[PDB]
């Protein structure tokens, strides 16, 4: 696994030795070479693991989360390019910097045999996101967000670092394989309740669930475009990581204890769809969808059935990609607006035509059209949760409308109708933006030519 | 239908249930009782595999209807013939349909005029 | 593709034989086949076999015994 | 006589059958006059700032924002416990949870015990 | 190419309201003692090929008569060839 | 009622900028100017680019890749009638048992 | 339309809607033309019998029975024309209107073609230039004080001069711009 | 479509061709510069009947307030210009 | 002319533990009977876009 960790360090002292006009080039060429590097981790086996070496081991859940953790970096750098033009050097510098540790930080925590080593990193990603949240962010109220980003996270961390411990003094160990290998039924008593709250709760607050989700609208809306991709794409995602890996000591225990989480994630899902339908702001809808499909992957992972596990791996994917696309059309729209108003700047199809069309693909995938793999994580899901009780139909397919309700209201309002009149700054879109759309649609639409890839460890 | 005016506003026990048809034992009219005949066996018929509705006693015309539509297959009207024939069997089924229905509702009024005429005879 | 035809302002508009040909042609197409069709097969419209009559059916056909043999 | 039109809310009022606007006073006049003064004052500062050749951006629209500020910053500082709102919030926010669960529950329930006495037929029940 | 032929308009003198509808509307309006001002703007409606009007069945049966004829020919031509 | 003399004058003014306004919206012979740069028949060729090799194609990829795993393709088992032969067998089926035809 | 609107509408303006709303939702009831035109004499004649009224609230309580009335037997489905607010093709072409300002965006290759066009523009872009700088004082100096009280503006009162903010009026797109 | 690009020409003379189709005006007095209201005496229901059927005859509609100040079949002309964008 | 009758799963698309899904085609007489149909009706309608649509 070192063969793609030193490149991604390396990366720093060639980022800080770069002349001052050709740190975007060289950053953004060399995260593609590890981006294609890390490539290399999809040949997985029907067996246990590629273990590695005794501190790090993948797997085919733990890489298509690397895989897709080294290629948002060069789109992130892309996206960066533009609103960090007026600032020096060393600022600039320093944000690719954040951006590096923050893919490090990811990359060794999706590997992570350990659990104290997995929270470790899982909670060293806190530090690089908060900085670039409460440095460059634009409005009076990032720093408001950043508080909230932070405490809620250790809200929920501090109890599982405590049980964690707590584990090894029992079990012995904290490594994963032993743990899987060793495991045991946990009885029900109120010491276990308390122990199923501390793992889950932590991972709970993180993709986030219904009631606990009140700080990704702040974070996501007050961040600055890369910021945003990283936070939709790869930061709740793991959650569900965490929670696919804990759910193997809870059992019997899930049984019982998952009905609240349950009855959360499926009415918060109807409510954040909802939500949707009367957002005046367009990042705040993208976030209350990803909200939304984030509670479709946490009634997945605590259903806990070889189909739940499939379909919420596939939609971890699919809405990494879908909701950074979305962001940065969002993004592309506010750097000539200025306003991250919806109902401003309409009509931007008559002036705009090929990002119209971008929007199109975006709000397809966001609606989740068939064959894709949004709605191969999404119908896997739906079939696994009909197993676990016929009544769910009715809830899944009121999201299924609202949701494909939101998207194209979100698409017409901003595309179609009359151009606003008094707004003559639209200029033609650029390569860079364009070749960022690309890059984000095309692996989408290729994977569903090849779904066993994200498909994860029950395939 | 007219049958049903006489079900629905008249009496129900004068006419039969199209349901529970029949009602009343086969050999009760005459003692002849004769069968009916089947020409299609069980090999050729699945063989044709014309459908499990259309698998009844007229099933022999319709195989020929079928071979002379197969043989013929550029003049497509060259075979009326069969057609014919097939309907012909259709309709003398469904004349024997009808039969069975005015048979089970005459032998329902001979029935309640035995009663009646009982039910007279006791009270008397 | 087709004709120069200019606009009138308050007359009939003008019109070409070919389409009146090709109407009249269709129309009478269509009532020819209407009626080809009746000549030669006239029991798709009025029915082939007659309809039994339930109350001409005897007695004695349909087991029916006076009331008092069985 | 004809029969009369009920207004209702997503069937409002026709302007022609509003018995206020047969009901002229010099006071409602001036109203009308100074209504139409403000609409004619902000669409000369609107057309003033719109026609400007030297202008090459979007005009700043106060109302907007305003309208976006109330929408989403200015609730909470706003929002006080009341017996509406408490009972509002409690209903609409743990009812729905509550009568889900009981629901899934009961049905969860009901086909474990009807897996338990085998009464279920679930054959060919393979992929789950 | 369009239709660029310098169309010029009709006569304005041309128009009467005489046999046509409007000529028993007038009657009829006459007789409450009113008039109808726009008549001869509609008379065009009345006037030309659109004089003359045809009824449904008149429109149902549009080819009823050559397609009559087509049809005896051919049912006395077959009568013919089947009698050999 | 009617318009006012001011309304007149604005509107005859703005009549006069809007006509030669589109006046001016017309095209010159040479306005398109084009930068030119370079580096039975039409059926006949339509009918093979675009019917021949796809089929060519589509053949060539059932006959020999999709046909060469089993249940790939799967048909009807044609309908035997009495009186047909076979042609693998070459037996043949026996016809009916002579039902009465009258009418 | 084009015209600012009034304060208020006065009573013979309400009759005269009035009148056009029932002649037309009478043509949507009369389909034939002779039989519209008697009931739209019948019409003219039944306003014609008030005309001379001199009592305001006598006439102030008509046109309310009347437009109760009209709103009674109002055709629920009347003829609208196609480009019209409720037509089948009302803003069918807005999708192709483009604003005058996106060809300053133009490469230069895609003005290379269309020289003269775009020559004629700048011609028109200096006019407005100049134009502008004259109609903002023009305007100022004959705005009443406290703002403007109607939304109608004053046309050209010198030789040079154009009518103040006349360059979004007279650059519309068209109304069928492709 | 293949509609003819209409001229002022013709929007001219199909003006008045309505006009002189209105029998309450005498066509000889007709001109294209004449007040409805002075010099032919009409009122305003006349009017707004005369600009309904200019509506009818160019096939689309005059708001009531563009509508109830035009008294001149020059002006008219105009409107209907302005409205198509009529080059001559 | 014979009735014949096809399933043609040509390309073997995602396996599901014991469910297999693949790229199937079912060419009974309800496709083979309305293809035709719908395409005769898409030639007729494209012809005649080509003149409703020209502008
Ligand atoms: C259907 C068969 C197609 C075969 C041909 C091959 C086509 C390959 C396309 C690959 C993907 C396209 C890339 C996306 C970005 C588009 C690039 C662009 O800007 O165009 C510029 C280019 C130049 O135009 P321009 O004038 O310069 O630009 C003017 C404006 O942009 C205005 O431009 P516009 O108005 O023309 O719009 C652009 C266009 C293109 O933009 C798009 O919207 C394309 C993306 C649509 C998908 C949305 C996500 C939903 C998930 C679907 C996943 C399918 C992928 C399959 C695997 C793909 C492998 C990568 O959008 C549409 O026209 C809407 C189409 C809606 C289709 C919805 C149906 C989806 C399911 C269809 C069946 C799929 C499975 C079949 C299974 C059974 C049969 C085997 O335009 C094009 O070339 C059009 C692109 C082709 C149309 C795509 C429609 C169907 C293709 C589906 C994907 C491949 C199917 C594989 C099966 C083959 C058998
Ligand atoms: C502009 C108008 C169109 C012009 C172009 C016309 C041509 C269109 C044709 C292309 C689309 C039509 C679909 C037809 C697909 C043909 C190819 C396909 O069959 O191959 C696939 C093969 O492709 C791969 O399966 C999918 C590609 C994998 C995508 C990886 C993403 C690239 C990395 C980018 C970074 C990752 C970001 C996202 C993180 C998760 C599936 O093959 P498969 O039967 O299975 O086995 C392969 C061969 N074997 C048997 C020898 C093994
Ligand atoms: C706010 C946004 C979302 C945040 C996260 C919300 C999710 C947290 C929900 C916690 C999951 C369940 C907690 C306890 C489950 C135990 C089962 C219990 O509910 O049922 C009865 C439990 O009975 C009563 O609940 C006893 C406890 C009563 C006191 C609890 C307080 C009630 C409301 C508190 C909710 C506040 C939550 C937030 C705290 C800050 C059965 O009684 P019994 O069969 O005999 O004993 C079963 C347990 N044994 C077997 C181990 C002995
Ligand atoms: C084009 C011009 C070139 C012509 C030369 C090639 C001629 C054909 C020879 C091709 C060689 C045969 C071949 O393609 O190999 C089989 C290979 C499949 O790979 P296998 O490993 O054998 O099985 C699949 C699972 N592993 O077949 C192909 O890939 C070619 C044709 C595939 C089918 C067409 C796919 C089109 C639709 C794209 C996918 C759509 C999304 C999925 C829909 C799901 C529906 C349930
Ligand atoms: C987003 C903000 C959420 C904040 C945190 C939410 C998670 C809360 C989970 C509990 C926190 C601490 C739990 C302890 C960690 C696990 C250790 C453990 O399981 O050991 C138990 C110990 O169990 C405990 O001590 C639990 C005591 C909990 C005290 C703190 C209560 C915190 C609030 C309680 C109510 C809310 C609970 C769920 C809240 C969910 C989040 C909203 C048994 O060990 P022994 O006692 O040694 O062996 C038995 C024989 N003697
Ligand atoms: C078929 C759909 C339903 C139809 C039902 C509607 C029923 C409507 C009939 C009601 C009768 C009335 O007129 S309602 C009576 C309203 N009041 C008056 O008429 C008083 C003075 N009249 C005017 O001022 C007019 O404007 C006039 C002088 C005519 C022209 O003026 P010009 O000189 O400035 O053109």
């Amino acid at each position: 696994m070192l063969k793609i960790i030193i490149p991604t360090t390396m990366l720093l002292p060639m980022t800080w030795m770069s002349k001052h006009n050709m740190i975007w080039i060289n950053a953004t060429v060399h995260s593609l070479l590890i981006s294609l590097i890390s490539l290399s981790l999809l040949n997985q086996l029907g067996e246990n693991s590629l273990n590695f070496s005794l501190t790090f081991f993948s797997d085919s859940l733990s890489a298509p989360l690397l895989v897709l953790t080294t290629w948002l970096l060069p789109l992130m750098l892309m996206a960066s390019q533009s609103h960090l033009s007026k600032e020096t050097t060393t600022r600039k510098k320093l944000y690719i910097t954040m951006l590096i540790l923050l893919q490090l930080f990811l990359i060794m925590t999706f590997t992570a045999t350990e659990l104290i080593l997995f929270y470790i990193l899982f909670e060293a990603t806190l530090v690089p996101t908060l900085i670039i949240i409460t440095r460059w962010g634009n409005q009076t109220e990032r720093l408001n967000a950043g508080l909230y980003f932070l405490f809620y996270t250790l809200a929920g961390s501090l109890p599982l670092l405590v049980a964690l411990v707590y584990i090894q003094n029992t079990t012995g160990s904290l490594n994963f394989l032993i743990i899987h290998y060793w495991s045991h039924p946990l009885s029900n008593s109120w010491s276990n309740i308390f122990m199923w709250l501390a793992c889950i709760m932590a991972f709970m607050v993180k993709m986030p669930l219904y009631g606990l989700h009140l700080w990704l609208p702040k974070a996501h809306v007050e961040a600055p475009i890369a910021g945003s991709m990283v936070l939709a794409a790869v930061l709740l995602k793991l959650g569900g990581y965490g929670m696919m890996r804990i759910t193997t000591i809870l059992n019997p225990l899930t049984n019982y204890m998952a009905y609240p989480f349950l009855m959360l994630s499926m009415w918060g899902m109807i409510m954040t769809s909802s939500i949707c339908l009367r957002q005046t702001d367009l990042k705040s809808l993208i976030a209350y969808s990803s909200v939304s499909h984030m509670a479709l992957v946490i009634v997945a992972i605590m259903i806990q059935t070889p189909w739940s596990f499939m379909g919420a791996t596939a939609l971890m994917i699919a809405h990494g990609l879908t909701s950074s696309m979305l962001f940065c059309l969002a993004n592309t729209n506010y750097e000539r607006v200025h306003s991250r108003t919806m109902i401003l700047a309409r009509g931007l199809q008559t002036l705009l035509p090929l990002m119209a069309t971008w929007w199109l693909v975006a709000s397809l995938t966001n609606l989740a059209l068939p064959p894709s793999i949004n709605l191969i994580g999404e119908l896997f899901i739906i079939t696994a949760s009909f197993s676990w009780s016929n009544i769910t139909i009715i809830l899944m397919g009121m999201n299924m409308m609202i949701t494909a309700l939101y998207s194209l209201y979100m698409l017409i309002t901003t595309q179609r109708g009359k151009y606003t009149h008094h707004i003559n700054n639209i200029k033609p879109s650029f390569t860079r933006e364009n070749a960022l759309m690309a890059l984000h649609i095309l692996p989408l639409l290729l994977l569903t030519l090849n779904p066993k890839m994200i498909l994860g460890p029950l395939y | 239908g007219a049958h049903l005016a006489r079900r629905y506003l008249g009496d129900a026990s004068k006419e039969p249930d199209p349901l529970r048809m029949p009602t009343f034992p086969p050999d009760y009219g005459f003692p002849e009782r004769k069968e009916r005949e089947m020409v299609a066996t069980q090999q050729e018929m699945n063989d044709a595999q014309l459908m499990l509705q259309q698998r009844d006693y007229c099933a022999h015309y319709l195989i020929q209807l079928l071979k002379c539509k197969r043989d013929s297959f550029p003049n497509f009207l060259a075979c009326k013939h069969e057609q014919h024939d097939w309907d012909y069997c259709e309709h003398l089924d469904y004349v024997k349909r009808m039969k069975e229905f005015e048979r089970e509702r005459r032998l329902l009024q001979r029935k309640k005029r035995r009663e009646q005429r009982e039910a007279e005879m006791a009270r008397g | 593709g087709g004709v120069h035809i200019e606009p009138r302002y308050r007359q009939f508009p003008q019109l070409t034989r070919s389409q009146l040909i090709q109407a009249e042609f269709f129309s009478a197409t269509m009532w020819f086949w209407i009626l080809w069709r009746f000549w030669h097969d006239s029991d798709a419209v009025l029915g082939h076999f007659p309809y039994p009559d339930p109350s001409q059916w005897t007695d004695e056909e349909l087991g029916i015994l006076p009331d008092d043999e069985d | 006589s004809f029969p009369k039109y009920k207004p209702s809310r997503l069937a409002t009022l026709p302007a022609t059958l509003d018995p206020a606007e047969y009901d002229i006073s010099p006071e409602t006049r001036k109203a009308q006059a100074e209504r139409l003064a403000i609409r004619s004052r902000l669409k000369r500062e609107y057309l003033l700032q719109y026609n400007d050749p030297n202008r090459l951006g979007v005009i700043e629209d106060p109302a907007l924002i305003r309208w976006t500020y109330a929408r989403s910053a200015n609730i909470y500082p706003n929002f006080r416990p009341t017996p509406k709102t408490s009972l509002l919030g409690a209903l609409f926010g743990i009812g729905p949870l509550f009568f889900w669960y009981y629901v899934f529950k009961t049905d969860r329930d009901k086909k474990e015990k009807l897996i338990q006495e085998g009464k279920l037929d679930q054959t060919f029940n393979i992929s789950y | 190419e369009h239709g660029h032929s310098k169309m010029e308009l009709p006569d304005y003198k041309q128009w009467k309201i005489e046999g046509t509808p409007l000529e028993t509307v007038q009657e009829k309006l006459a007789a409450r003692g009113l008039r109808d001002p726009w008549g001869r703007n509609e008379a065009w409606r009345y006037s030309g090929g659109f004089a003359n009007n045809v009824s449904f069945v008149g429109a149902l049966l549009k080819g009823f008569k050559w397609g009559f004829a087509a049809f005896v020919v051919a049912v006395g031509a077959e009568y013919y060839l089947e009698s050999q | 009622s009617g318009y006012t003399p001011d309304e007149k004058l604005r509107l005859q003014q703005l009549r006069e900028l809007r006509r030669r306004w589109l006046k001016d919206q017309e095209l010159s012979p040479r306005e398109p100017v084009l930068p030119p740069r370079r580096v039975t028949y039409r059926h006949s060729i339509f009918a093979v680019t675009h019917v021949l090799i796809p089929v060519w194609i589509i053949h060539y990829y059932l006959k020999y890749h999709v046909t060469a795993k089993p249940y790939t393709v799967v048909e009807r088992k044609p309908r035997i009638f009495p009186g047909d032969t076979i042609l693998e067998t070459g037996e043949v089926i026996p016809l009916m048992k002579e039902f009465p035809d009258q009418h | 339309a084009f015209s600012a609107p009034a304060a208020y509408l006065t009573h013979q303006q309400k009759v005269l809607r009035l009148y056009k709303r029932a002649l037309r939702h009478l043509e949507s009831w009369c389909v034939h033309r002779d039989k519209y035109r008697y009931f739209a004499c019948l019409m003219r004649a039944r306003f014609d019998e008030h005309k001379n009224e001199k009592d305001m609230v006598k006439a102030t309580q008509l046109l309310r029975q009347a437009e109760e009335e009209f709103w009674y037997g109002q055709h629920p489905q009347p003829y609208i024309f196609p480009e019209s607010p409720g037509g089948t093709s009302y803003e069918r072409y807005e999708c192709y209107k483009v604003p005058e300002w996106c060809l300053d965006d133009w490469h230069p290759s895609e003005k290379a073609m269309y020289p003269d066009y775009f020559a004629k523009r700048e011609q028109w872009k200096r006019l407005r230039r100049e134009s502008w700088e004259r109609e903002v004082k023009q305007l100022q100096e004959e705005t009443p004080p406290g703002g403007p009280r109607t939304e109608a503006l004053p046309p050209a009162r010198k030789e040079g001069d154009l009518p103040p903010l006349w360059w979004h009026i007279v650059t519309r797109p068209r109304e069928r711009p492709m | 479509s293949d509609a003819p690009p209409l001229t002022l020409e013709a929007i001219k003379d199909r003006v008045l061709y309505v006009l002189k189709l209105y029998d309450k005006i005498d066509p000889e007095k007709l001109s294209v510069n004449s007040h409805f209201m002075k010099d032919l005496g009409l009122d305003s229901l006349d009017q707004v009947e005369i600009i309904m059927a200019m509506e009818d005859e160019f096939g689309f509609e005059i708001p009531d307030i563009d509508a109830e100040k035009l008294m001149c079949p020059q002006e008219i002309v105009d409107y209907i210009a302005d409205k198509k964008d009529v080059y001559e | 002319h014979t009735g014949q009758e096809m399933i043609i799963s040509n390309w073997h698309w995602m396996t599901l533990q014991t469910v297999e899904l693949s790229l199937s085609f079912k060419m009974d007489y309800f496709s083979v009977m309305f293809i035709p149909v719908a395409l005769f009706v898409t030639w007729s309608i494209m012809e005649f876009s080509m003149w409703y649509m020209h502008s």
